[PDB]
């Protein structure tokens, strides 16, 4: 399999970065009966899910990794049928209620309840807890208050701000910072020594870390891609390999900076349509475009300030909107006007 | 040993154990001396003892044994509409009144009515409050309502007129710190100098939040197992509060005014996982109360912070909002 | 002697010729009824304009006596469930009936855009299976939400908001039918208040007849609970912001008018301010719509109206 | 018959005409007529205006205003109208905002960029792109369902990060090893419960320089036949 | 008995302010005919008072066995009131002739299906029973039920009539009301007589001596749970004159100790600032726009301290324009 998945730590002892968090998780698992509800918040691709699975393995044994995926059917009061993908083990469940959108609430009020009827306790992991609706979060607080005897919730999120205060008060907050470049370099060195990859110098690994911006999953996948491109022999001159959408967005940024006209906006529309049609989220596109524009060396302070202001405005509009291309084109047009 | 939240573990049992609410306790004692108990509207800052005082009055009314049967506690912010709360109230009222025992009758003045307590009643919509007023009118014979809230002005006049209102003063810092110190000493919680003060500052004087944070800190210290005193950084971590040194570094980066330096620092900061809303709140607290900034700077920065908070509340990208806010402040 | 009946129900369109608006759609429906062989149809438009009424009129003109049992109306958003209504449709289609050879049973489905892709596919399969017996007519707010096979098989019909000329024609026809004394300003006021809503205009006319009898502007605005357009025009066109705020506070807010009525009348009056430049009118309409959206979200206080007036004045004085 | 499909084109052409936005044109063709033009087809007019408002040569430019500033203002208004449309079509059913949406989606952006149609009135491309996005999101959901037990990521993380490396592990070995890489590709697919349909779907997600249509077409047919034969000749984990 | 019922006028001649509607209904009363009536308007205008007065005038002393008053938003459900209506319609008496009278108060709270069922029942019993529909807004009722009844609009009572009624209540109850208290009550009730009577009764209840003690404006504001003008004026003065730290402390202290929500504080501050004489229009424009923005953001949640400081900064920046 891929190196990012083959060498994923399967236990608390196999974790290599954020030593304090590993010790805290070991102490937490030392007392399974008094396990609190947990809310792990941190940047993407830092190891939150790996640490949750490692804690579950420390509590219930390796059997948590005998994962089986099923589909659960629910009926909402308008007599509408919903299907939710549930990944379950003999000891825990994993759900992503945000996949049901505004229909998440009822789904939770069903599934958790069912588990409470089936049950010392069963751990329920909730992914993307920050994107849950406020009603769903209130229902989750109700289920925490009611079924605390048999249900222990482990929520994972990238930002704790959307989480409501009553949920925060009843759960243990766990901050998961992104690993430093040294830890990423150590992990990549372990991976390349396991995979027998030739390195001219270790500095290349450092560069990969600087290219990943603290994203360990991205750094591992980038390392595997670079190794595959260079016939398992990485050199100091080996270029950093970036994903296709990032390359497209950088090309779009260069196009916007070079020329500012209506025809350029029309062609940027086609570029944005191509990006959106292939499962690239609008917020991701906007963030990448803005931070590529802010990295252009020919722009002065006023241009960058205008760009970041328009980015904030159209990010709010994207969060409040329905059609992404509208807001993205508006942002690009405003940037083009501001650059002149 | 049994497990119980310290908020409900250290609630006062009788009216005499309420520390700083002399006026409300005196008026409630006068009302209890009267044979009729009117509808009650307990209002004041959070964590001042409204629920504690109403529970103490209920116990002094019904006895420790019969208190549970005569009480319906509800939270007014319950979702699925006003219908769930109103139907629960109707079911409680229609339920037969439990007969007090001989011991309860001879030892406590048990009244015929039952008490329904609503928490966070001010969060109800106008229609929900009108429905609650209708229900209170219909079952006024056997149910007495106690509405607990922070802002009496959020309750409609028709509902507020029926209730005798009790204002709770905000707890003085000395009283809250003494209560926290007593709770810590009772539970053998080791704390460094200024840890309780930091907890009170984080909770903004809310004794409920302070007690919850102290219990969380004690649990974290037990998990650590080194036997050392709880420190301020631990309670800051548990409450999701950015450390002061990081805030000072942010302020210095804003003061320097370089766009590239600010962008680099924000990029580095977003990797640490600290909440952006906490950063905005602490920047507001630092800048508004700072005597080194003139009136115009505060006038501009208040609107800047307000706009950033409004955009953050919409569920947007934290990095972009924080960078925009910092750049706009640095241009002041 | 008989029980009284409201004019909205008494003079509701019963045949195709009674409908005034949507000239193209009504003409195509008339042609289809004339040559028989009703095809499967979808009709799209904003709610509350009478798509169901038009398809019912077509069903009447087609069937005649057999309309009582040959037409089944169902809502796809019915709480009973998609499966239950699908089974009901199947039972209705399988129910044999001796219709004339050129006629078929009619199923009118409402809110067809809310159905899932699988439900629409199942409905298409059922329609194909029972094509010789029953033809399907769907009504949706969003035409594009319907899957491609249903759009390709079904004909396209679009129902739109009635124009002022159609409303005037229908009001004149009603006035001719029931002897009512009327004046031009009264009819203009009725048309202005009812923005393409035929039912609201008919109800307002009937209420004016019941209350005052003669249809003039003063009686119409007394019957109608919305703020008087002249007051709103004076508020909007005042050269001093203090004067506008004073008018809003005295003549509109203290008179019990809700904020929704105030913003709707402001939109109506601003849309018709011929003496103001069209760009300024568009800016004012944008501000009024922003405050309307704020009011519809719950915050409908007097401060929102005051800010609307302040922004309008800022636009006017530049 | 076909004029029904021509109606949105006529509405878009009329609303982007610069004559009806001058003083005389506004007097002859009032704002009521423009909002009625919107309400003639309230499903396609905002889409057509958003599609065709960049293809005009404006005759209503203010002194000192460039074409780009006008199109930026129009796009600002269009995004505001999109927000209004989302609020209208939500569960609240705020249809009374239909006139406002008109001004925010069709009338005001056309006012900012009204002029002469430099080219042809093109049909809106948003519907086809939306259908394509829905299809590809369904494909990504299926792939994520298949590979969830092996990958520690969400669906978006699977698209953004995992798929570029899956390209190098599933398609790149063919271009360099011919049929010799079939066993390795099948092993990698089996490690993640990927079928031949999933293999076909994965290669369709790449954009820009990583497009694989021409590369796959350039692969010899013998290699592909051997790949599918070897996959069909052996059992696979389910 | 509550003061609302006990001070309801006995005859139509005692109703003030609504002379036009009174005469229009009195035409039918004199004719001895009653069509389906629908009274809509703000609460406290006297719809129930007028209808019960005309019912008494028509049916004499035997109106108890001839008319039936029910609340359409009753908690027992639409089914119970529907069964009671059908039972009253089916019941006949020896002297029962013409039309029985059934009053439904606050019918606007019923759902669409309940309104349709009520309309069907009314149409069922049109020949021998007449109904009255009392609602706050006619538009809230479904058009199908709306078109069945003759509509009558009620306009808020004039201030002089409210003052006369308040004086009559005071002299009947032997209560003494300060002029400031009367002004505060009139301002708070904004013409709602139900609110006036309820607040007066509650304030009389709160007095330690129901005869010697006088009701002040403080008692009225406490009873209504409304922000006192003195607190709002003090906050505005601190914002306008004091520095930022003092203004922030004063605003937080006042709106936390007195339990005033930030939105209510903004509304009161706007109401007070309306009376200010500003030399520049830009001040008013900035005040209105920024305060409306802050209130709209408050409606969505957000940070409370930040919004309060935003209010302070908006007021200060607007008044920087003199
Ligand atoms: N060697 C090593 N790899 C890690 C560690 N933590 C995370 N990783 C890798 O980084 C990736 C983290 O992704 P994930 O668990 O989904 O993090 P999340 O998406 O932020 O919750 C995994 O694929 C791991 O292979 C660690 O402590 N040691
Ligand atoms: N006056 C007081 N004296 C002693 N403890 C208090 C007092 N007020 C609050 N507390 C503490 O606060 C905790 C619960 O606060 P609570 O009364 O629920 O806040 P609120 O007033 O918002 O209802 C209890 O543990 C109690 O010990
Ligand atoms: N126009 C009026 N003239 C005289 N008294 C009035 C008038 N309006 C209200 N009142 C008094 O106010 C009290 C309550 O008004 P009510 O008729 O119950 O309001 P609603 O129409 O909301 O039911 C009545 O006792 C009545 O005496």
């Amino acid at each position: 399999s891929l190196w990012v998945d083959k060498y994923r730590p399967k236990s608390l002892n196999a974790l290599s970065h954020n030593e304090e968090l590993t010790n805290f998780l070991k102490s937490l698992s030392d007392q399974p009966r008094d396990l609190p509800h947990l809310l792990l918040y941190g940047p993407n691709g830092t190891g939150k899910k790996t640490r949750c699975m490692a804690l579950l393995e420390s509590i219930f044994g390796p059997g948590v990794y005998r994962l089986k995926i099923d589909v659960r059917q629910f009926v909402t009061a308008s007599n509408r049928k919903l299907e939710l993908n549930v990944v379950s083990s003999p000891y825990h469940l994993e759900i992503t209620p945000s996949d049901m959108g505004n229909n998440d609430r009822i789904v939770i009020q069903e599934l958790l309840k069912e588990v409470a009827q089936m049950e010392r306790y069963k751990c329920v992991i909730i992914n993307e807890a920050n994107s849950l609706t406020k009603d769903a979060q209130a229902a989750l607080r109700r289920t925490m208050e009611k079924y605390s005897k048999n249900i222990r919730l482990i929520m994972v999120c990238d930002s704790m701000s959307p989480i409501i205060a009553p949920i925060k008060s009843r759960c243990l907050l766990i901050r998961c910072p992104a690993p430093s470049d040294s830890e990423i370099s150590t992990i990549l060195s372990d991976v390349v020594t396991n995979e027998r990859i030739q390195l001219e110098t270790k500095d290349i690994l450092k560069r990969i870390a600087q290219a990943s911006n603290g994203n360990l999953r991205v750094s591992l996948l980038m390392l595997e891609s670079m190794a595959l491109n260079n016939e398992l022999a990485l050199k100091s001159s080996s270029p950093i390999i970036k994903p296709d959408w990032i390359i497209v967005i950088h090309k779009l940024t260069r196009k916007i900076v070079k020329e500012r006209s209506v025809n350029s906006l029309i062609e940027c529309r086609a570029v944005l349509y191509d990006l959106l049609a292939h499962c690239i989220p609008a917020n991701i596109i906007l963030k990448e475009l803005t931070f590529s524009l802010l990295d252009v060396e020919t722009l002065n302070t006023t241009n960058k300030s205008s760009i970041i202001e328009y980015s904030s405005v159209f990010d709010e509009r994207l969060s409040l909107g329905n059609k992404a291309i509208f807001h993205l084109e508006g942002f690009i047009a405003k940037v083009m006007c501001c650059l002149d | 040993l049994a497990q119980q939240p310290w908020v409900e573990k250290y609630r006062p049992k009788n009216l005499d154990e309420v520390t700083a609410q002399d006026h409300a306790v005196t008026v409630l004692k006068k009302t209890l001396k009267s044979a009729n108990l009117p509808h009650m509207l307990f209002y004041g800052p959070p964590g001042t003892g409204k629920t504690s005082t109403i529970l103490a009055l209920t116990k002094e009314l019904y006895g420790p044994d019969l208190m549970k049967s005569r009480i319906l506690e509800l939270n007014a912010s319950d979702e699925r509409g006003i219908s769930i709360v109103r139907e629960k109230v109707k079911n409680f009222a229609r339920l037969t009144v439990s007969k007090p025992s001989k011991h309860d009758l001879e030892n406590y003045p048990c009244p015929p009515y039952k008490i329904i307590i609503l928490d966070e009643a001010d969060s109800m919509t106008a229609d929900a409050q009108s429905a609650l007023r209708r229900t209170m009118e219909t079952y006024s014979g056997v149910t007495r309502f106690c509405l607990i809230c922070n802002y009496v002005t959020r309750i409609i006049d028709p509902l507020a007129s029926r209730c005798s209102k009790f204002r709770f003063k905000a707890l003085d810092a000395s009283n809250a710190i003494d209560r926290l110190r007593f709770i810590s000493e009772q539970e053998n919680v080791k704390c460094d100098d200024g840890v309780l003060e930091r907890i009170l500052d984080i909770s903004a004087g809310d004794l409920r939040r302070g007690i919850t944070l102290l219990q969380s800190a004690s649990k974290g210290a037990q998990y650590l197992g080194d036997g050392k005193n709880i420190t301020s950084t631990q309670v800051e971590e548990l409450a999701g509060v950015v450390p002061h040194d990081i805030l000072i570094e942010i302020v210095e980066k804003v003061k320097s005014g370089d766009f590239d330096e600010i962008k680099k620092y924000v990029n580095t900061f977003m990797k640490s996982g600290w909440s952006a809303a906490s950063v905005v709140n602490q920047l507001h607290e630092y800048y508004i109360t700072n005597d080194n900034f003139d009136t115009n700077f505060k006038n501009q920065i208040s609107w800047l912070l307000f706009t950033t908070d409004s955009r953050l509340n919409n569920g947007t990208n934290e990095h972009i909002q924080l960078l925009n806010l910092l750049v706009k402040i640095s241009q002041l | 002697l008989s029980l009284q009946l409201p004019w909205v129900e008494k003079y509701r369109p019963q045949v195709l010729s009674d409908i005034v608006g949507n000239k193209e759609t009504i003409d195509r429906l008339q042609q289809i009824a004339k040559d028989g062989n009703m095809p499967h149809m979808i009709i799209s438009g904003m709610p509350g304009i009478g798509k169901t009424t038009s398809v019912h009129c077509l069903a009447h003109e087609l069937l005649g006596r057999s309309y009582a049992d040959g037409v089944l109306e169902l809502n796809a958003s019915d709480d009973r469930g998609i499966d239950v209504v699908r089974n009901q449709i199947k039972h209705f289609a399988q129910k044999k009936l001796h219709l004339p050879p050129g006629k078929h049973k009619i199923v009118i489905l409402d809110e067809a855009d809310s159905m899932t892709a699988g439900a629409q596919q199942a409905l298409r399969r059922t329609m194909e299976l029972y094509s010789n017996s029953t033809r399907f007519a769907f009504a949706c707010n969003q035409s594009n939400k319907i899957i491609e096979p249903l759009q390709s098989r079904c004909a396209i019909l679009r129902y739109s908001k009635l124009s002022d000329e159609d409303v005037l024609k229908r009001l004149l026809q009603i006035i001719k039918l029931e002897d009512v004394k009327y004046t031009n300003d009264g009819l203009e006021a009725i048309i202005f208040t009812a923005e393409g809503d035929m039912r609201q205009a008919i109800n307002n006319l009937q209420s004016t007849v019941a209350g005052h009898g003669l249809v003039n502007a003063d009686n119409v605005f007394k019957i109608v609970d919305s703020p008087h357009p002249l007051i709103v025009k004076k508020m909007l066109l005042a050269s001093n912001l203090e004067d506008s705020i004073q008018i809003l506070r005295t003549d509109l807010w203290k008179k019990g008018y809700s904020s929704i009525d105030i913003v709707t009348t402001s939109f109506r009056v601003t849309k018709n301010l011929a003496q103001v430049k069209e760009s300024v009118r568009l800016e004012m309409i944008k501000e009024i719509g922003l405050t309307h959206m704020r009011i519809l979200e719950g915050v409908g206080t007097y401060l929102q109206l005051a800010s609307m007036l302040a922004k309008i004045h800022k636009l006017n004085n530049k | 018959e076909k004029n029904i499909a021509l109606k949105p084109f006529d509405i878009a052409h009329k609303m982007l005409d610069g004559q009806i936005y001058s003083d005389i044109g506004s007097r002859n063709f009032t704002l009521n007529d423009k909002i009625a033009l919107y309400f003639d087809d309230f499903d396609f007019t905002p889409l057509m205006i958003q599609e065709n408002y960049l293809s005009t040569r404006p005759s209503v430019l203010k002194p000192g205003q460039s074409h780009l500033e006008a199109v930026a203002e129009a796009a600002n208004c269009i995004s505001l109208g999109d927000i209004v449309e989302k609020k209208i079509r939500s569960s609240e059913q705020l249809w009374s905002l239909l006139p406002l949406h008109a001004v925010l989606s069709s009338v005001y952006p056309a006012s900012k960029v009204a002029g002469h149609m430099a080219g042809r009135i093109n049909f809106t491309a948003w519907l086809g792109q939306n259908s394509k996005s829905a299809k590809y999101y369904r494909l990504l959901q299926e792939i994520h369902y298949h590979t969830r037990l092996g990958t520690s990521t969400d669906k978006i993380g699977l698209r953004l990060d995992y798929l570029p490396t899956f390209r190098k592990r599933l398609l790149d070995p063919f271009l360099k090893q011919g049929a010799d890489a079939i066993s390795s590709v099948i092993e990698v697919m089996d490690d993640y419960y990927l079928t031949k349909e999933d293999w076909d779907s994965i290669m369709e997600f790449f954009v820009g320089p990583d497009v694989t249509t021409a590369i796959i077409k350039k692969i010899p047919a013998t290699v592909k036949s051997g790949f599918t034969r070897k996959y069909n000749s052996m059992t696979h984990p389910v | 008995l509550p003061w609302v019922e006990k001070y309801r006028p006995e005859t139509l001649d005692e109703v003030y302010g609504q002379n036009e509607v009174i005469t229009t209904v009195r035409k039918f009363v004199d004719e001895g005919k009653l069509p389906h009536l629908l009274f809509y308007g703000p609460p406290g205008t006297g719809k129930t008072s007028t209808i019960v007065a005309l019912a008494r005038e028509i049916y004499g002393k035997n109106y108890s066995n001839m008319v039936l008053e029910l609340n359409a938003s009753d908690d027992r459900g639409i089914d119970v009131v529907r069964n009671q209506i059908k039972d009253f319609a089916s019941t006949r008496q020896i002297f029962s002739k013409g039309f029985k009278l059934i009053i439904l108060d606050e019918a606007d709270a019923m759902t669409n299906a309940a309104q349709n069922a009520l309309r069907r029942v009314i149409e069922r019993y049109t020949k021998n029973t007449r109904f009255c529909v009392l609602a706050n807004y006619a538009h809230k009722l479904t058009p199908a039920l709306l078109s069945r009844c003759t509509r009558f609009r009620f306009q808020p009572l004039p201030q002089e009539a409210i003052e006369r009624r308040i004086a009559n209540v005071l002299v009947h109850e032997k209560l003494k009301l300060s002029p400031n208290a009367e002004k505060a009550l009139i301002e708070l009730s904004n013409g709602d007589m139900r609110r006036v009577l309820n607040v007066l009764q509650s304030c009389k209840a709160t007095l330690d001596n129901p005869d010697e003690d006088e009701i002040s404006d403080d008692v009225i504001y406490e009873c209504c749970g409304a922000p006192r003008p003195s607190d709002l004026k003090a906050v505005l003065k601190s914002i306008l004159e004091d520095d930022w730290g003092t203004a922030h402390y004063t605003l937080n202290k006042v709106r936390s100790a007195k339990g005033l929500a930030l939105i209510d504080l903004i509304e009161g501050i706007v109401k007070i600032l309306e009376d200010y004489e500003l030399q520049n229009e830009e001040t008013r424009v900035h005040l209105l726009t920024k305060l409306a923005d802050i209130e709209y953001s408050i409606s969505k949640g957000g940070n409370d301290q930040i919004q309060g400081s935003a209010v302070i900064g908006a007021i200060k920046a607007s008044f920087e324009n003199e």
